[PDB]
């Protein structure tokens, strides 16, 4: 109702967007690590067959 | 009369701010009677309604 | 105004872009690390059994 309210909204929404971006980045990094591990395990446990 | 023409030579481009890729600026028009009357109920909008810079 | 709602924005989205660029570079080097680790693991697996 006053420029104080909108000044609060500015920072509020900017904080929401940046924190969502950080959380999404962390989640995708975790999924990247999961892909790392799973692909490594699949490669090793498939190659061991021909090695044997 | 106005509102029947197009906009190709009566306005200039360098007013719509594209500095930010979040704000969107619409160059809407109003009658004379209430030209400044939209200078009161105009700030409930979202983040960064760049103030003290809108005019005709 | 002409500076409060202009420069802070561009700086914030530059920060977001650099964050996601760091993420992408991490993805590239982590995929390199994943494939290299898998290959070295399978080679270490094969060499000892070759000794056997």
């Amino acid at each position: 109702l006053t420029p104080n309210q909108v000044n609060d909204e500015l920072n509020k929404m900017q904080a929401f967007i940046r924190k969502e971006a950080e959380e999404k980045a962390k989640e995708i990094q975790l999924k990247a690590d999961q892909e790392y591990e799973i692909e490594k395990t699949n490669i090793v446990r498939n190659e061991t067959n021909n090695i044997d | 009369d106005l509102s029947v023409r197009s906009l190709h030579d009566i306005v200039k481009p360098e007013d719509f701010v594209l500095n930010s890729e979040h704000l969107t600026t619409v160059l809407v028009a109003v009658p004379k009677s209430l030209k400044s009357d939209f200078e009161k109920s105009y700030e409930t909008l979202s983040k960064n309604v760049v103030p003290a810079s809108a005019s005709v | 105004s002409q500076k409060n709602g202009i420069a802070t924005l561009l700086q914030a989205e530059k920060e977001a872009h650099e964050i996601v660029s760091k993420a992408r570079k991490y993805r590239q080097d982590k995929l390199k690390q994943a494939k290299t680790d898998a290959a070295k693991e399978i080679d270490s697996y094969k060499i000892q059994k070759d000794k056997e």
